[PDB]
């Protein structure tokens, strides 16, 4: 039919993409890297661990200076630490027990949370009163909330849990651009630092490129067998790693919108939550349910030294922007800061 | 001893802070959660109206010196499987199935039987991984229609063995076994099995005497003797 | 006067074996997997078995003491550290027994309604106090406890010497009162407390049960029965030891004429060592009835 | 009805795959050269490779 | 608003003693921590009393050690003072303030409206050794305040607070630490300080900067106010 | 002036080895099982063997400290001169294992792969500490108590009863003496030498070709073995010195000047022997993630 003869231009399309994709490679990444040596065997140490919280943590979000940070829990606290002195600068209770989200402005007013109820809760923290308020609630979505982050005191791009990614505007709750092309609940998102194009993973195995402006999907990449959980961007805006479930990790870069290096062991079985880079991008910290967060070599694929000092999975990871620390929140209700 | 003025008001702050927090936390920690699985859009919104007299409500409701919260997720329409790792600490699970689901035409398929996607969901959350000792509780509904419409067909047409004569008694004891037999951790958890209506304010009462029953065996558990 | 002091050796050793294999094996089995467990009550049946291994290890000296009719050739630190393990020990046994009672107590009469109060008592604190006061209270037989010889026949005996203390009046004073000041808060202050809490338990236990069920009275049963034996052990275990003790410490003032005299002496060898049914038997009621010790051993 | 509506998602599908194979694609060599060739070139400020004097980390002291 | 009113008033014969209570309007007042400080007829001002949030660390002046005691009501919302033996030397305004301690926070933002008292008839001495200035308007003019200790600290952040204060009104706190600069205040104004040498830079000069200028330090608790500086237009 | 001088130092030993050893015991027993290793299943023998062989030493200081007057039993100076000896042998034998497999570890695989399995391992070093238990039996059967001349002096010693043939006092003593050392030294000690020059041999040829930095690493690592080698050898060594030349004395028969020297400065082996045991927390403590690199690398 009409159908069937659509659905034989889609696959001929497929065919002629993968054409040019394979006639662009000449020689592996992992060819051109022989002449560097090994990095090293990083070992670093916890340095503060810090403990007030009575359940499970699901986020943690560094701010804009690295010295404070923000922390998402179960029961119904976002606490507001500070990692120099480990104090507790604020203490936010909260309307929805469930949440699985945080996010830290920018400029350093405003911080953000939402989970299970389906809203985006943006918290005011400079105030005159002297008590933290709630200044807006972002509704519109039909699911649950996976990752919301901001670009300025006025935008935030919230990835839901249906199939959506939307683009929002604070003082008038309406929504302006939403990105609809995925076939699967999204998981995690990462901007770019040029703050034009941001990614989005999704549980149908896929990762897609979209345009803040314009609204449309430039590039969309698999490679994958099973969801994918966390995105990071290379510290220059070119390459992105990619999590999942099946226990690797992968990296893909845009200008040629081919695969790289798989950061893959045959002994790990799990698979794994949180994905970050360092500084300049030499090493990728990960996330992994057996307890663990592994440290690989961005530039090949050997495995460096492993951090273990927590007694349940590691639910969320960061690291700074001055690059001198990373933090990492486990079930345990503990989280921990490394050097 | 190094620090200044500021720095010991700042701890201070952080000293009366984690005080109220604990304060908080113990006050919750005393209350019981309950989570509602519906498995279907028909049974369950009675029992949350029964007891009380976008995404996530929650009721909370009190009787006899005791404090409940209950969860319900009716309205998701995502994956389970990514979200269910949240509720891990319930102390139990309401379940809700109905009777006259049998012989309905599922509105999708036609070609299933709707309390056989009830087995189905049942099974899935039986024998999930996070709830091995988290017990359950059936509140098998609409028994009105099911007096009068057990005499019309029998209960042949959804099942292919039989069920005996056709009478209300052994048509429920029926219907009842073939889920008490689905749970495979036999040793673990334990099921209630309440054949409830749509009158009486007897269903409260049950979740009482459900709730305090696992209560204390999970404590003689916990220390010792059991 | 005495007929048998040659078969007081024989349950004595019979005791040492039984003693420490069955403490050895739970010793073992909760080292094995104390840390996939973290139980809340696991770390009241570990001390309660160090406790009682090493109430048990220092026995074959007294042992072989016994045989040669009293010369004891193991020097003078040897019988202080042997007497002051063997104090210390029972007293452990007693008070951990007890804080194992209160916790149970504190754990079913009110699942939810007080389990804050759960963070002070069954943390590692509470062994900690339990010890430490457990050190102290036998101290004394560290202090007064010399070996020597007597009655100028080339044997030693350690016997506790209150020539340091007790002046030429207060030689009685000072034994009666040290010796009802260890059995009063060694055995009633403890059995009161457990008393209490097991009645308190058993009363919830049976008043929650009682409605018909049709394999309720199954575990009534069972529960009600372990209730009752363990309290009935204890008693039988630690009752004619204390009970032989101030009877004999107090009737010196009433001055039996002879028989009940020479009775007490006589029986008080069997007493010690019936005193050891609690040992003994500990690793089965508090262990083997635990059905995860039982999936350990199969 | 069902009809007319499926053949609007694979229309609204198909043509996304045009613009998809209407980019030009650099050589992977050139990128491999470019991800080397920066972290070379700042390999000297991350603190996290190579350590700083305990004074500099203000974690430690 | 963050309103906050003084009252008792009145005069009183030595050794007899007042009461006064200070009311707050809507802005949280379980998490301030407030203090009482002074004003002399024609003279600078100096620091009485405190009490922090929680009515836990109390803090008196030398003065006062044994005269004057410090209280609050968490509920109802009103702070008190009683002063038991009065000499001749407190006639004065009394002048509550609040404070918030944390990492960013700013101290002494909000002050009250002031009282009246008429009864009958180590520290770090900070200089400000200019009396007064004939400042013009539209031109820059700059303000001099010293110190005997370095208020420089370990943390890396220095402590000194400049005021300002109209003929016939409450002071205004304008730079908290130094190069900082506190909310609603126009951007004219400059820190521009290090070790033990402080001073304060205007742009161009509106005709609102007249008035008295306070340097306050805040290192060790007996709180030493500087002395005035006064900008005279002409 | 010896009477009033060792003592102090078997009580100061005393104190150390039993504070650091239980240190180690501690770190390695308070770990889970997961991260324990094979070169950990070999130091906790080490460590547990360290442990009894200074635990009993006190009993032994209050025996000098009286001049020689052995109060505390028949029993104990049985049980403690057994201890004595047979935590010397598993201790060299522990460290004799713990070289073997170090040397194991590195280069033989490549070579070829012929053992029995680390799940084995624990059976093996159950062979080490049996074989160990039985080869001092004779120190626990003639080792029995008494009195000597009529001083009132009870030191324990060893009779050599047993044999119980005047033409034959010297012969026993003379061979257990020699078969304990022989047993005890010869054979660990070669050995020890031949698995750690192997390991020299080995880190001078996997490394011939020049590097930016592996050569300092290099150097910092063939500094530990050779400090290894070395004390070890001061360590155990001049105690069997001393020993051989005492029981050689039959043939040379030397003159009694030199008996004198030798019972003069028995003690002071003794009391030197020690080290190794001292050492072995922080001389672990130290250079553990060193041996733990050259072993990965
Ligand atoms: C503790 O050392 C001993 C060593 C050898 C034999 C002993 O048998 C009493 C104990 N012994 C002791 N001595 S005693 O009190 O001085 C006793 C000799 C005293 O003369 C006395 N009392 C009562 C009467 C009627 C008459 N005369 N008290 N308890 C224990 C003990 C021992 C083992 C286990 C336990 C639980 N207890
Ligand atoms: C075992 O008890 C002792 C107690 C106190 C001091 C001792 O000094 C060595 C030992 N001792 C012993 N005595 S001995 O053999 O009877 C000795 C009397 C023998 O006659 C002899 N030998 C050598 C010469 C030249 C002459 N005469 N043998 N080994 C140890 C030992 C102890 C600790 C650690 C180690 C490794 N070894």
């Amino acid at each position: 039919s009409e159908l069937d003869q659509l659905r034989q231009e889609a696959e001929q399309l497929k065919n002629q993409i993968r054409d040019a994709r394979k006639a662009c490679a000449d020689a592996t990444l992992s060819q051109i890297t022989n002449n560097i040596d090994p990095v090293g065997r990083i070992q670093m140490r916890t340095r503060r661990t810090l403990r007030g919280h009575l359940a499970k943590i699901y986020a943690m979000h560094w701010g804009t200076d690295s010295r404070l940070l923000v922390s998402a829990s179960q029961d119904g606290k976002l606490i507001i630490w500070d990692s120099y002195t480990t104090n507790k600068v604020h203490a936010i209770p909260l309307r929805s027990s469930w949440v699985m989200t945080c996010a830290y402005a920018p400029s350093g007013n405003y911080v953000a949370c939402g989970g299970l109820d389906n809203i985006c809760s943006i918290y005011n923290l400079k105030t005159r009163e002297g008590n933290v308020r709630v200044s807006r609630e972002l509704a519109g979505h039909t699911g649950y909330l996976s990752c919301c982050r901001f670009l300025d005191d006025n935008q935030i791009v919230t990835s839901s849990g249906d199939t959506t990614c939307a683009l929002w505007d604070i003082e008038t709750g309406q929504q302006t651009t939403t990105f609809t092309g995925h076939t699967g609940d999204v998981m995690s998102l990462s901007l770019a630092p040029d703050t034009r194009l941001f990614v989005s993973g999704a549980c149908d195995a896929s990762a897609k490129l979209w345009d803040v402006r314009e609204g449309m999907c430039r590039q969309t990449f698999t490679g994958h067998e099973s969801d994918i959980n966390a995105i990071c961007f290379f510290p220059n805006g070119n390459a992105f790693a990619t999590g999942s479930d099946d226990a690797t990790c992968r990296l893909f870069d845009l200008r040629a919108d081919q695969e790289l290096m798989t950061y893959s062991h045959d002994n790990i079985i799990c698979g794994i939550t949180s994905v970050s880079f360092s500084k300049s991008g030499r090493l990728l910290l990960a996330g992994y349910d057996d307890f663990n967060c592994n440290v690989w070599d961005a530039l090949k694929a050997d495995r460096a030294g492993v951090l273990a000092g927590h007694d349940n999975r590691v639910s969320c990871l960061g690291v700074t922007d001055d690059g001198m620390a990373v933090a990492t929140g486990s079930w345990d209700s503990f989280l921990k800061i490394w050097n | 001893c190094t620090l200044s003025a500021e720095d010991k008001a700042a701890v201070e702050r952080s000293k009366m802070i984690d005080r109220n927090l604990r304060e908080d936390g113990e006050k919750a920690a005393r209350e019981v959660k309950l989570l509602l699985l519906g498995a279907g859009e028909s049974g369950k919104s009675t029992i949350v109206k029964q007891m009380k007299i976008t995404g996530i409500v929650e009721t909370h409701f009190t009787f006899k010196d005791l404090h409940f919260k209950m969860f319900d997720v009716g309205g998701q329409r995502s994956e389970r499987k990514k979200w269910i790792h949240c509720f891990e600490g319930v102390t139990a699970i309401i379940f809700c199935v109905a009777l006259s689901d049998y012989d309905l035409v599922l509105a999708e398929d036609e070609e299933m039987n709707r309390m056989h996607e009830s087995m189905k969901l049942f099974d899935s959350i039986c024998n999930n991984k996070w709830f091995t000792d988290t017990s359950i509780i059936l509140f098998l509904n609409k028994k009105d229609l099911f007096e009068e419409k057990i005499k019309k067909s029998p209960l042949t047409i959804c099942y292919p063995e039989y069920a005996g004569s056709n009478t209300y008694e052994e048509a429920a004891a029926y219907i009842q076994c073939q889920f008490e037999d689905l749970n495979k951790r036999k040793d673990t958890k334990e099921i209630y099995t309440h054949f409830t209506c749509a009158t009486d304010t007897k269903n409260v009462q049950f979740v009482f005497d459900a709730v305090t029953d696992v209560i204390i065996k999970n404590n003689l558990k916990d220390c010792g003797l059991f | 006067w005495k007929s048998s002091g040659a078969l007081i050796p024989a349950i004595y050793m019979l005791v040492f074996l039984l003693g420490t294999t069955g403490n050895g094996l739970v010793l073992w089995t909760v080292f094995r997997s104390s840390r996939e467990k973290r139980r809340s009550a696991d770390i009241f049946i570990a001390s309660l078995a160090v406790a009682d291994l090493t109430f048990v290890v220092t026995l074959p000296l007294w042992a072989t003491y016994t045989y040669r009719d009293y010369d004891w050739p193991f020097g003078t630190f040897f019988c202080k550290l042997s007497s002051y393990l063997i104090f210390v020990n029972m007293y452990a046994s007693v008070f951990c027994l007890t804080g194992l009672s209160f916790d149970r107590y504190l754990a079913i009469v009110r699942p939810v309604a007080n389990a804050r109060l759960r963070l002070r008592v069954s943390g590692a604190v509470a062994t900690a106090v339990l010890w430490v006061l457990a050190a102290l209270l036998a101290m004394p037989v560290m202090v007064l406890r010399t070996t020597g010889d007597l009655e100028n026949t080339t044997k030693v005996q350690c016997y506790m010497d209150y020539s340091m203390v007790a002046t030429v009046s207060s030689e009685w004073a000072w034994e009666v009162g040290l010796g009802v000041s260890s059995t009063t808060v060694g055995f009633v202050v403890p059995f009161t407390i457990m008393l209490t809490c097991y009645f308190f338990i058993a009363q919830t236990i049976a008043g929650h049960f009682r409605k018909e069920r049709i394999e309720g009275l199954r575990k009534r049963r069972r529960l009600l029965s372990i209730i009752v034996v363990l309290v009935v052990t204890f008693a039988l275990c630690w009752m004619p030891y204390h009970l032989v003790k101030t009877l004999y410490m107090l009737g010196s003032l009433l001055h039996w004429p002879c028989d009940f005299d020479l009775f007490l002496m006589n029986i008080f060898p069997y007493c010690t060592c019936i005193s050891y049914v609690n040992s003994c038997l500990n690793p089965f009621l508090y262990a083997f009835f635990d059905p995860r010790f039982r999936q350990a051993c199969t | 009805s069902n009809n007319t509506a499926s053949i609007a998602q694979a229309r609204k599908l198909v043509e996304q795959l045009k613009m998809e194979a209407n980019i030009d694609r650099i050589k992977v060599s050139k990128a491999a050269a470019d991800l080397m060739a920066y972290c070379e070139a700042h390999a000297k400020e991350d603190p996290l490779l190579t350590p700083v004097p305990a004074s500099e980390n203000p974690f430690r002291e | 608003d963050v309103q906050l009113v003084e009252s008792g008033g009145g005069l009183v014969q030595p050794g007899g003693s007042r009461k006064l209570s200070c009311s707050a309007s809507g802005f949280a007042f379980s998490s301030f921590g407030m203090h009482w400080v002074r004003q002399a007829p024609e003279k600078g001002l100096e620091w009485v009393a405190y009490i922090s949030s929680g009515s836990g660390t109390i803090y008196y002046a030398d003065t006062v050690k044994g005269r004057f005691t410090i209280s609050r009501d968490d509920p109802k919302n009103t702070l008190f003072l009683q002063m038991t033996s009065l000499r001749s030397e407190d006639t004065a305004m009394y002048y509550c303030v609040r404070s918030i301690y944390y990492y960013g926070s700013s101290p002494f933002d909000f002050w009250g409206q002031g009282t009246t008292l008429t009864v009958s008839s180590s520290d770090i001495v900070m200089t400000q050794a200019t009396s007064s200035v004939p400042v013009t308007p539209g031109e820059s003019v700059s303000i001099s305040c010293r110190s005997s200790k370095s208020l420089l600290h370990s943390n890396g952040n220095t402590y000194l607070y400049w005021f300002l204060q109209r003929p016939g009104q409450s002071p205004q706190l304008l730079i908290y630490r130094m190069s900082n600069l506190a909310s609603g205040v126009p951007d004219r104004f400059s820190g521009s300080g290090s070790g033990t040498a402080f001073t304060l830079t205007i742009s161009r000069l509106e005709a609102e900067d007249v008035g008295v200028y306070y340097c306050m330090q805040h290192l060790e608790y007996p709180l030493t106010f500087g002395a005035g500086t006064k900008l005279e237009l002409k």
